[PDB]
């Protein structure tokens, strides 16, 4: 719709390096070579399907997929506070769904 | 083969007799070139004169495969091939010939795959109401000369030899020989099958000496 | 193995099939030159000029006469000697299609040990190799020597030689 | 797994809706006048609302030629885009 | 119940054969074309001044013109367009023999020689053809091993110590001596005759270093596409550049569009005179210039005559020695990415002027190593180490009024239209395409940047608008209509007048002379009233705004068919996807819309096929000429696919709009097609839908003309089947239609023209009907 914008950006929720980056990215200015956002919410539902999977096969996929779907979800909210708290933003908070 | 064979002199060996003197005599590298040359001549005798009449004409005109539309081509073999006193097909390999033509028909002229309409050849036994309905179903096939390819698999069909030979020259070529001389003697006993019923037409074998 | 000096003949058909860069045999000997180039008038008097300063004197009107008597005529004077153009095509198919080191002298030697072929028979080999060039670069020892062995194979059986 | 996939230079940025909204009402205009979509179709709504939700001075414009230009005479699916037109146009212009 | 109960159950699937179309255009009945154009059209035209595209072809990245067409409007292949490029690419050909003891008659695979169904085409080959077509990583193979990521150059050193000597002859140690002077020994080897060469200090060598370039993408005829697979020979193969095979295919294919499978036939109709060859290209033959610059140097064998073959009027001069041996004019122009326009410019004026009557018009150019090089030097195309950092991948690396376009895809191919004067194409019963309704060239202005577009061509919409309270009644069709009756009846007054005063003159002559007396100015009358009502025609109908300096040239081309301004749907871009282009090109089509009075709300549709194809240079505007015919006999505008976000900048032009997606409209009346050349080369040309012709003649003609044309289109498809399936759609003339002593005969009498021969059977001037009175 009007004043609606789309950013598509390649991203492996798996790296740290990548969701650092990402978020550094979006809370860049313009010069810099950013977006120069502030976000209002975050949508995290990235996931990799594990099928079949019990308790004594849990291995190197399933230790991933906990750092897609947990461990890295905690950085990109730690990366988004640290950006909001850098430039003094403290009365429009992200909500995370 | 050129084994001397006694006829009676009808306009259909007349026409066969002259063939042998001045096109079958000929050498192979200048047959070709010479039957270029008396096309028109040889595609008049054929039609006028012998029981194999140039396949590719319509309403007395004569055309080539390769300016014939697939209405005029199933219309031509069906004017052919199936007796109307008798209402049946002469042959049941014609028939299956002409089927073969029109599933080629649909073929050429469907744009996805579908059912045939002719499903069994069994159909073809009323064969005006067979061509008026793969005609409805494709009309383009009313208005476009045969394709190139479709040119070449007529011929092919024309040379199946589990196939009574079909009654008719398709081409002019190297096997004109073949395509004239192929299968000569039935018609003299089965003249309902011959273009006008005309006898003038066909080789009736005869001694000069026991004919008085 | 016996020395013969090489036939206006060969030389002819090779240098007409080289400069039209066609197969040795494609050409036929019973054709004019005229016939072959129908179309190109260029390459009709540049093969004249090249069997001009090739075999000296020339007969009057030579491209509407088929090289069958061309050959002849060139025979009765020519003595086997390969001349300036086919000296410098040899030289340009060794120098431009060659592993590097193996030069004519080695090729010829070559020829003349394994082969046991004399000067005559070398130049007759050397002007088939020219008509075969490999248009491209002989990689190693191996593939030149493999070259030449095809090409001492097609030459002897042209001129009629066993090996 | 934790090989990096973002970079900067690779982010793809769409905005250009002010173009999108002409394209997306030709489209259906055409749709209709195609009979491809018809009056009981519920993809009707759902591509006047993405229209409305792009209404500007540019495409109200665009709108009003293109249906004030539509010969209704030519058959029912020319009325029938005629008459969604109108309704349309009005809308655009209450949500500007 | 057995086996035998359900057999008669079982049903028999017919699967579908490709049966390749020329998609003629499709001619409605004369009542439905009588209501699309003004009642008053009907006698108002002069049908000589009218020039039509009876006939379009290509070769490009995608193939011909109908498979680029299914691909730019579709996004797809059907199982016609599927086939087609298998047959062009190579990966089928037809077999009709015996194949492994069964006889066999259809497609088989080039390779194995295994049979292929047309239904299994997709399944098969699609993969590969959409892999080796368009644009693409370019292939070493086609463009003589050149790899742009290792580009060969020599840098010169001096040698610090003595060389090895090396082996060779007396000529070429002789030539080393010249050379290198003093810097090198060569000795006679007396045992075998030849020459040792030692290079000393001081010597200069030139050393071999790779250059890693970073244009590795290109438009590309597709991969496996072959002159051989048309049917021209290797001699002529070997003999010319291979931008001339592109142009030798494209114009067989565009004479086959035009329903002209033998070129002489042409010459039942005019004179060899009346046959032109417009087209043009850029640069010529890069292969050939590369040989006698490059290639010679480096002592490499070349042909003795390369030179000829890189000349950019060698093209067109194979084209009349190998199909057409016309004796028309001939007029190649030279505007870079305007070429393709100016050759229609030209053809159009050649045509207008009398001096012929069918011109062969569009442009031609090749992709080689030495101008993609240069081409990335002044930075005009898209640097692909960048598009990669940018993750695009080559098939979107041309993406004409992006936001982040950054420079044009090269590509290589050639275009060709047959134009024709109207009254001969109705005569003849070719289809007809589209009417070229105007066709201008514009410079710029001073200035010093040779690659900068500029707005020349805006002067094709210039108009006084000082006063313009009161409509003209030259704009009025019937005022115009009213004024041609008057002098129509003027014409009938002063053949009455000429006929009296010839019964007059008659009696005078003594009555043996007095017949052809009769005769001879009986047809100069008939000559001069057929003149009279032309010019009435011509001054009414199609140059009533040559004198007016209140019609603006792009209105009045429209005006002439009763079109408006608004009616100009379609606008197909230049569109190079270059920062400069797209944002000039924009604003020069809305300056000439809003100068117009161009309806506020109605843009032009704008039409970037340069997304699909990449930047042909020369043949620019011919692939863009034969995709604004395809709309238009279509109704179909096809969407630039890598529009994925049209720039900012550009929203401020409100009478362009940038379609993504293809639109199915209810019909296109119009189509612009810009082009902007290198060296202040802009151009224009306005197409109208063919149907607003058919208004100006009568239904008795138009009836005659739609049974021509049916015939012809017959003969057509017949022709062009046999000639795909035995490899002879391009059939080379052995011999002129004149033998070499009619050839002086036949050039001398203007009314001379070929007959059927019955011996032969081929198209040839005869000696009777040469100065004949018949």
């Amino acid at each position: 719709a009007k004043g609606s914008t789309l950013i598509v950006v390649p991203f492996n929720q798996g790296s740290k390096q990548d969701v650092e980056a990402l978020i550094e990215f979006i809370y860049d200015t313009e010069k810099n070579g950013g977006l120069g956002w502030d976000l209002d919410a975050i949508i995290p539902f990235a996931a990799i399907p594990e099928q079949g999977i019990e308790l004594e096969h849990i291995d190197s996929k399933s230790e991933f997929a906990h750092r897609i779907m947990l461990t890295n979800i905690l950085r990109m909210m730690g990366c988004v506070k640290k950006q909001k708290s850098a430039r003094g933003i403290e009365t429009r908070p992200a909500q995370v769904i | 083969m050129g084994e001397p064979i006694h006829k009676i002199a009808t306009r259909g060996v007349m026409l066969w007799k002259e063939f042998d003197e001045t096109i079958f005599n000929l050498p192979k590298n200048k047959l070709v070139p010479t039957l270029e040359a008396k096309r028109d001549y040889i595609i008049s005798r054929l039609n006028a004169d012998f029981q194999k009449p140039w396949f590719a004409t319509v309403n007395g005109q004569a055309r080539d495969l390769a300016t014939m539309t697939y209405e005029e081509v199933a219309k031509r073999l069906v004017e052919l091939m199936f007796i109307r006193s008798t209402n049946s097909w002469f042959d049941v390999t014609w028939r299956t010939f002409t089927g073969d033509f029109l599933r080629r028909v649909e073929e050429r002229f469907t744009k996805s795959k579908t059912l045939s309409l002719i499903q069994s050849y069994s159909l073809l036994d009323k064969p005006d109401e067979a061509i008026e309905k793969v005609f409805n179903a494709y009309p383009a096939a009313r208005e476009q000369f045969l394709n190139a390819q479709d040119i070449d698999h007529f011929l092919s069909m024309c040379q199946n030899p589990m196939q009574k030979p079909v009654p008719f020259v398709p081409v002019l070529d190297r096997r004109f020989e073949i395509f004239f001389k192929k299968d000569s003697l039935w018609q003299s006993e089965h003249l309902e099958a011959v273009v006008d019923q005309d006898v003038q037409r066909t080789c009736i074998l005869h001694g000069p000496v026991a004919a008085q | 193995i016996a020395d013969e000096p090489v036939k206006a003949s060969l030389l002819l058909h090779v240098l007409v099939a080289h400069k039209l860069k066609k197969s040795l045999d494609s050409i036929p000997m019973s054709k004019t030159i005229k016939d072959l180039v129908g179309g190109k008038s260029t390459v009709q008097n540049e093969i004249l000029g090249d069997l001009g300063k090739e075999f000296g004197t020339t007969p009057e009107k030579p491209e509407e006469t088929p090289l069958e008597e061309l050959a002849e005529t060139f025979q009765d004077t020519f003595s086997g000697a390969l001349g300036k153009q086919s000296s410098s095509l040899l030289s340009r198919l060794i120098s431009s299609k060659m592993p590097g080191g193996f030069t004519i002298t080695v090729a010829r030697k070559y020829l003349q040990t394994r082969w046991g072929l004399p000067s005559g028979r070398q130049d007759g080999v050397l002007l088939v190799a020219l008509s075969n060039e490999p248009a491209a670069r002989l990689g190693s020892e191996a593939d030149a020597k493999a070259f030449l062995d095809s090409m001492a194979q097609k030459y002897a059986s042209i001129v009629g030689v066993d090996l | 797994g934790v090989a990096t996939s973002f970079s900067r230079k690779k982010a793809r940025t769409f905005d250009s809706s002010w173009n999108w909204a002409k394209q997306s009402l030709l489209s259906l205009y055409f749709e209709i006048i195609h009979g491809v979509l018809k009056n009981v179709d519920r993809e009707v709504v759902s591509e006047a609302i993405n229209i409305m939700n792009r209404s500007n001075d540019a495409l109200i414009k665009f709108m009003e030629y293109h249906i004030s230009n539509t010969d209704e005479t030519k058959g029912e699916n020319y009325q029938l885009v005629k008459t969604l037109g109108e309704q349309l146009i009005e809308n655009c212009k209450q949500v500007l | 119940n057995g086996n035998s109960a359900d057999a008669a159950y079982a049903q028999v699937e017919i699967q579908p054969r490709a049966n390749i179309q020329l998609d003629f255009p499709e001619l409605k009945p004369y009542k439905q074309v009588k209501q699309i154009a003004p009642a008053e059209l009907e006698g108002l035209l002069d049908l000589e001044r009218v020039i039509v595209v009876t006939g379009f072809a290509e070769v490009g990245p995608w193939g011909s013109a109908r498979t680029r067409w299914e691909m730019e409007a579709f996004g797809e292949f059907s199982l016609e367009g599927c086939v087609e490029m298998a047959w062009i690419m190579g990966f089928i050909s037809y077999h009709n023999g015996n194949l492994k003891g069964r006889p066999y008659t259809g497609w088989v695979d080039s390779k194995t020689k295994e049979p292929v169904d047309d239904k299994d085409v997709k399944a098969k080959y699609e993969t590969s053809i959409l892999e080796h077509s368009g644009i693409r990583l370019i292939e070493p193979e086609l463009f003589n091993g050149y790899n742009p990521e290792k580009k060969e150059m020599i840098q010169e050193v001096i040698v610090e110590e003595d060389l090895e000597p090396f082996e060779a002859s007396k000529e070429t140690a002789e030539q080393f001596k010249h050379q290198h002077g003093d810097k090198v020994d060569i000795f006679e080897i007396p045992e075998t005759g030849e020459y040792s060469v030692k290079l000393l200090k001081g010597a200069t060598l030139y050393i071999p270093k790779a250059l890693r370039f970073d244009r590795l993408v290109a438009g590309q005829i597709p991969t496996g596409w072959n002159a051989k697979t048309y049917g021209i020979s290797d001699d002529i193969i070997s003999q010319v550049d291979p931008i001339t095979l592109f142009v030798l295919v494209s114009v067989v294919e565009a004479f086959i569009a035009s329903g002209i499978t033998d070129p002489y036939e042409m010459y039942k109709y005019v004179h060899v005179s009346e046959v032109g060859n417009c087209s043009g290209s850029g640069m010529g033959g890069v292969s050939a210039l590369r040989g006698m610059f490059k290639d010679r140097f480096k002592d490499e064998p070349v042909q003795n005559d390369i030179l000829q073959e890189s000349f950019i009027n060698t093209m067109s001069a194979w084209v009349n020695m190998l199909l057409i041996s016309s004796s028309g004019p001939i007029k190649t122009p030279v505007g870079a990415c305007a070429t393709s326009v100016e050759s229609v410019d030209i053809g159009v004026e050649t045509i207008l002027s009398g001096k012929a009557r069918i011109c062969i018009v569009g442009g031609y150019d090749d992709f080689q190593e030495e101008g993609s090089f240069e081409f990335g030097n002044m930075k005009a195309t898209s640097n692909t180490l960048e598009e990669f950092e940018h993750g695009r991948t080559p098939a979107e690396m041309s993406r004409p009024a992006t936001t982040t376009r950054n420079g044009f895809m090269e590509a290589q191919g050639a275009g060709i239209q047959i134009i024709m004067q109207a009254d001969l194409a109705l005569k003849m019963g070719v289809p007809i395409y589209g009417i070229v309704a105007m066709a201008a060239t514009a410079t710029d202005k001073i200035g010093r940047s040779v690659p900068a577009p500029g707005k020349g061509i805006l002067t094709t919409a210039r108009e006084h608008h000082s006063s313009v309270k009161y409509a003209s009644p030259n704009l009025n069709m019937k005022y115009r209509k009213r004024q041609l009756v008057t002098r129509e009846a003027q014409i009938k007054d002063w053949v009455e007048n000429e006929l009296e005063a010839l019964k007059l003159e008659a009696e005078e002559i003594p009555s043996e002379d007095q017949n052809e007396f009769l005769l001879e100015r009986t047809r100069e009358i008939h000559n001069e009233a057929e003149s009279q009502l032309r010019a009435a025609q011509q001054q009414w109908g199609n140059d009533f705004y040559k004198r007016d300096p209140r019609i603006a040239p792009l209105r009045g081309a429209l005006a002439t068919y009763g079109l408006t301004i608004d009616d100009l749907g379609v606008a197909s871009f230049h569109g190079t996807s270059t920062k400069a282009n797209d944002k000039n090109e924009s604003a020069t089509i809305n300056e000439m819309m809003k100068h117009l009075g161009r309806s506020e709300g109605n843009p032009v549709i704008g039409v970037f096929q340069k997304f699909l194809t990449g930047h042909p240079k020369g043949a620019a505007g011919a692939w863009m000429m034969n995709g604004a015919l395809q709309i238009l006999n279509s109704g179909i505008i096809p969407g630039n696919r890598n529009a994925d976000n049209v720039d900012k900048i550009l929203e401020q032009f409100e009478y362009v709009l940038y379609p993504s997606k293809t639109l199915k409209t209810d019909g296109v009346r119009a189509v612009s097609i810009t082009s902007f050349g290198f060296g202040q080369k802009g151009g224009q040309a306005i197409v109208v839908h063919p149907d607003y012709l058919y208004g100006a003649i009568t239904e008795d003609r138009y009836n005659e003309y739609v049974a021509k044309v049916s015939a012809r289109e017959k003969s057509a498809y017949k022709f062009f089947h046999n000639g795909m399936i035995y490899n002879k759609l391009f059939v080379s003339k052995e011999h002129a239609p004149y033998t070499d002593e009619l050839e002086e005969d036949v050039y001398l009498d203007p009314l001379a023209r070929v007959s059927k021969d019955k011996k032969s059977g081929s198209l040839t001037f005869n000696s009777k009907n040469i100065q004949s009175k018949d």
